[PDB]
């Protein structure tokens, strides 16, 4: 038995804080019924900047 | 610093137009947008004239501007004959033209 | 300083037709018909000045007599580049 | 009768120059016209000179502050002529145009002197 | 069946006045001096008793010689003196004062007053958003001098509605005012308007009703009847909406399936051998079609389609020849230099490269006369739904050019949510400024100790309280539009609640009556005649509901 959960929907904030190493980050998400933010772990950081991931994008 | 013709991007003068318009006594006040649109025009005007004669010298298959190219470019295009129906032309010649009944 | 308009329709002669030359009877050619347009239109631009009790010649009286000497397709892409070149002048900030 | 009750209605607004709703003293000024061009500009001259004065302070709520500041989003881009989706832009008198059939038949025929307004509506010209 | 627009009808009973019996001289009075409606009344009624619109004629009779003056309502009598209606407004300003004072003369003869040495009553007024110096200098030379008004209190009409609706004085909200010459938003902290925050969008009523003119004109350039400002007026209040998603509609409102119902029509309102042998070849060809028709008819069928394509290549042949930069005219070009440059055949290649511009308009006429023959024997044996243009003219029905009641029609397809979008989107009016979703979004999520992410309690309680008046909030679909962008761009579960009234044009009224029935916070606003002699007409009173000063 497992679980599903997804966050999905625009980026309208992604802002980085360090101690060179960053720390936690803070992205936010926009969608047709709301908005919603997030804190995020350093390597999901990493898989983002691996995407080329900016502000704007789904 | 740099000329006005580099500011809007052309490449015949405009101090030169200007000049020939300011003691040309056309009249005593003249705009700063004048000598701009008249470079345009010249440009635009010399393009075509430039566009057609090479067309018409490399249709002659020689690779200089011959006044032949010039009467053919001339007489060839409409309006441009148009503007041109007054101006006799130095060594040009005559547009090819046989009258239907004279073929028998 | 005898003066005369070789040097510019030689480049713009030479962005389209690389490996072509002009004769120099020809380059009178050039040099009679850009003269002539000058004195054309400067003459009806200060025709059209002298038509409204008005001591200055600008863009407006230049467009006009320009829509005036040309044939109409010639005329449309006459007015449609030095607008373009005014925009592009005015706007140098 | 309707030249007649015109002025039965116009002798029932009687308004003199010994106004019964007014003060004794008239003292009826002379201005200038002010329209509202010139309004703004001596507005502006106004506050510059304050401020200029202040220099040799701080704004709170003038006429300019309240001015609602140009968005940072792209804007949308329509067709000119028929005001659905612009695909194109014409590169002769910069018309943005929905198709082929719109460009055929208003872009390209049309007379000269008649883009003007049809960049004016969006402030283009 | 397209419906028939004219000038709105004329007022037949003239404008009333109050008794003078029950005028009191201690009672205050109410005057919201609008751009587009003036509106004055006791302050005991609720609703006000004198509504009309900001006019002015100047009438001249030729026979008696004497100026007249016809005011408000009474300029609403002939179309002549409807049409020559003077406002004293220009843009949102005031310019001339005469017909200021020539109005208020003409309501204070209307509200019943006896007056001595001016009028008795204080006056409650309204002003516009951090207004020019100069208006509220002319506003306290004029009350002050030719009125002698004991009081005078000046707020806005967005403020005065919102107390309207809040009468305890402290509440927190959000006021969107759709006038008649700008759009305003006005955040409101503890009951008092934060002016440092207020935003001005330049667009309103009157510039819609240019936009929609403008739009009218450009679309039908030879429309044989000049159009009228009311009733352009009446067209943008009748079929004028606004769209729950504009982003998306845009796509489906030209398709057939819409156009049957959301399209409106305007109607403009106006009051041997060679015979012997034609012979047998006809005979026989009579006996062939009486013999086998369907053959005749296929093959005649065929040779009309063959006359058509034959129709169709020469017409593709003269496009192409008239085009200068076309490979055509440039084989063209290297024929006539052949002919230029360097026998019976050369001869005849020669007389074949003529010029033919009748000669090709002969044989076109000729083979229309054989497609028009082939059509005929082919009885004796362009669509209009794939024109986007031809939709966007004239609708989804086909046209009669020769129609002298089709010749004054008028369509509303695209224009019935266009004119209203802009207050949204206001780059396509020609201001480039932010629309009211965006000024809202950066009000609530970017202000007052709000951090993107997180709503501070004075945010969630501005959210909680939105208040929509104005004017220009009569269009439908306004509401609903809001409130969608508000849930767009707020964080989820935000409760937000969006209040409009009835009518949204009165309630500035009530809220000066409303105000001037509560007696505690009236005297924070009044400004006595020792104050303007004390402290001149640089004077500005900071109150909850009125104008601050300019600087800090």
């Amino acid at each position: 038995k497992e679980t599903k959960e997804v966050y999905e929907g625009e980026v309208t904030e992604l802002t980085p804080e360090d101690a060179k190493t960053i720390s936690h980050v803070i992205v936010g998400l926009k969608s047709a019924k709301g908005t919603k933010t997030l804190r995020l772990d350093p390597t999901i950081y990493e898989s983002i900047q691996r995407e080329k991931v900016s502000i704007g994008d789904v | 610093s740099q000329s006005r013709s580099a500011k809007a991007g052309l490449t015949f003068p405009v101090g030169r137009v200007h000049r020939l318009l300011r003691r040309g006594n056309y009249a005593q006040r003249i705009g700063s947008g004048a000598p701009v649109y008249l470079t345009a025009v010249l440009e635009y005007l010399a393009a075509e004239i430039l566009e057609l004669a090479g067309n018409a010298a490399r249709d002659n298959k020689k690779t200089r501007i011959i006044p032949r190219h010039l009467q053919l470019a001339i007489r060839n295009d409409d309006e441009l004959n148009k503007l041109l129906g007054n101006v006799t032309i130095a060594q040009g010649g005559v547009l090819p033209n046989i009258h239907q009944n004279l073929l028998p | 300083r005898k003066e005369t308009y070789s040097s510019y329709i030689y480049k713009v002669l030479k962005q389209t037709h690389p490996d072509t030359g002009i004769s120099q009877k020809s380059m009178s050619i050039l040099n009679s018909f850009v003269n002539d347009i000058f004195e054309r239109i400067a003459t009806e631009a200060s025709k059209l000045a002298a038509y409204n009790k008005k001591s200055t010649i600008s863009a407006r009286e230049i467009q006009t007599a320009v829509r005036l000497i040309l044939p109409g397709e010639l005329a449309k892409h006459a007015v449609s580049e030095g607008t373009r070149a005014v925009t592009k002048y005015s706007s140098s900030t | 009768e309707r030249l007649l009750f015109l002025r039965s209605v116009g002798e029932r607004n009687e308004i003199g120059f010994p106004s019964r709703f007014k003060s004794a003293h008239y003292k009826k000024p002379t201005r200038r016209h002010k329209s509202a061009r010139q309004l703004i500009s001596d507005e502006n001259k106004r506050i510059n000179a304050l401020l200029t004065k202040a220099n040799k302070l701080v704004p709170k709520a003038t006429y300019f502050s309240v001015e609602a500041p140009p968005s940072i989003r792209p804007a949308k881009k329509y067709c000119d002529v028929t005001g659905l989706k612009g695909f194109y832009k014409s590169p002769t008198n910069n018309i943005r145009y929905h198709n082929a059939e719109i460009y055929q038949l208003i872009v390209k025929p049309m007379a000269p002197g008649v883009d003007q307004e049809y960049l004016k509506l969006r402030g283009a010209n | 069946k397209a419906v028939v627009i004219d000038d709105p009808p004329l007022r037949q009973t003239p404008e009333p006045f109050d008794e003078q019996s029950a005028y009191n001289p201690q009672s205050p009075i109410a005057i919201d001096f609008g751009s587009s409606k003036l509106r004055a009344g006791f302050v005991n009624h609720a609703t006000p008793t004198h509504i009309f619109p900001n006019a002015l004629t100047k009438f001249r009779d030729r026979k008696l010689n004497k100026n007249f003056t016809f005011v408000g309502n009474d300029t609403l009598l002939d179309q002549a003196v409807r049409s020559q209606s003077r406002s004293p407004f220009d843009g949102p300003f005031v310019t001339n004062w005469n017909l200021t004072e020539e109005i208020l003369d003409y309501t204070f003869h209307h509200l019943g007053v006896v007056p001595d040495n001016g009028i008795p009553n204080p006056i409650l007024l309204t002003e516009r958003l951090a207004t020019v110096q100069s208006q509220r200098t002319n506003w306290y030379q004029i009350l002050f001098e030719t009125y002698n008004v004991p009081g005078v209190t000046f707020g806005i009409d967005s403020l005065f509605s919102f107390y309207n609706y809040n009468p305890s004085g402290n509440k927190t909200g959000l006021v969107i005012s759709c006038g008649h010459e700008d759009t305003n938003v006005i955040p409101v902290v503890d009951g008092a308007g934060i002016l440092t925050d207020a935003k001005r969008i330049n667009w309103g009523g009157h510039q819609a009703v240019d936009y929609l003119n403008d739009l009218m004109a450009l679309k039908y350039p030879y429309f044989p009847t000049k159009m009228s400002y009311l009733q352009y007026e009446t067209m943008y209040k009748d079929y004028c909406y606004v769209s729950r998603n504009y982003d998306e509609d845009i796509e489906k409102i030209l398709t057939l399936e819409n156009l049957d119902t959301n399209d409106v029509v305007v109607e403009a309102p106006f009051t041997e051998r060679v015979a012997k042998e034609e012979e047998e070849k006809k005979l026989k060809e009579q006996q062939w079609r009486e013999t086998d028709l369907n053959g005749w008819i296929k093959d005649k069928r065929l040779k009309l389609n063959k006359l058509i394509k034959r129709r169709k290549e020469k017409l593709k042949l003269r496009d192409e020849m008239k085009d200068r930069k076309s490979q055509v005219s440039q084989n063209r070009m290297k024929n006539l230099a052949s002919l230029a440059e360097d026998n019976d055949e050369d001869w005849l290649i020669y007389t074949d490269i003529t010029q033919n511009p009748e000669a090709f308009e002969e044989a076109l006429e000729y083979e229309y006369k054989d497609i028009v023959e082939l059509e005929r024997l082919l009885l004796e044996h362009y669509d209009w739904r794939n024109s986007i243009l031809h939709l966007f003219l004239r609708g989804p029905r086909p046209h009669d050019s020769e129609n002298i009641h089709e010749q004054h029609q008028m369509h509303l397809n695209v224009e019935r949510i266009r004119v209203p979008e802009v207050i949204f989107q206001p780059t396509m009016g020609g201001q480039d400024q932010a629309g009211i979703c965006e000024l809202s979004e950066t009000i609530l999520l970017k202000k007052f100790g709000s951090q993107p992410g997180k709503l501070s309690q004075t945010s969630i309680d501005m959210v909680n309280n939105v208040l929509i008046t104005g004017g220009n909030a009569k269009v439908p679909g306004l509401k609903e539009r809001i409130v969608k962008e508000f849930t767009g761009f707020l964080p989820t579960g935000t409760n937000i609640t969006v209040n409009m009234s009835s009518d949204p044009s009165l309630d500035a009224w009530k809220g000066m009556a409303a105000l001037a029935r509560n007696e505690e916070q009236y005297r924070k606003t009044v400004i006595s005649k020792k104050e303007y002699e004390e402290y001149g007409p640089e004077y500005i009173k900071e109150h909850k509901l009125g104008n601050t000063k300019y600087f800090e």
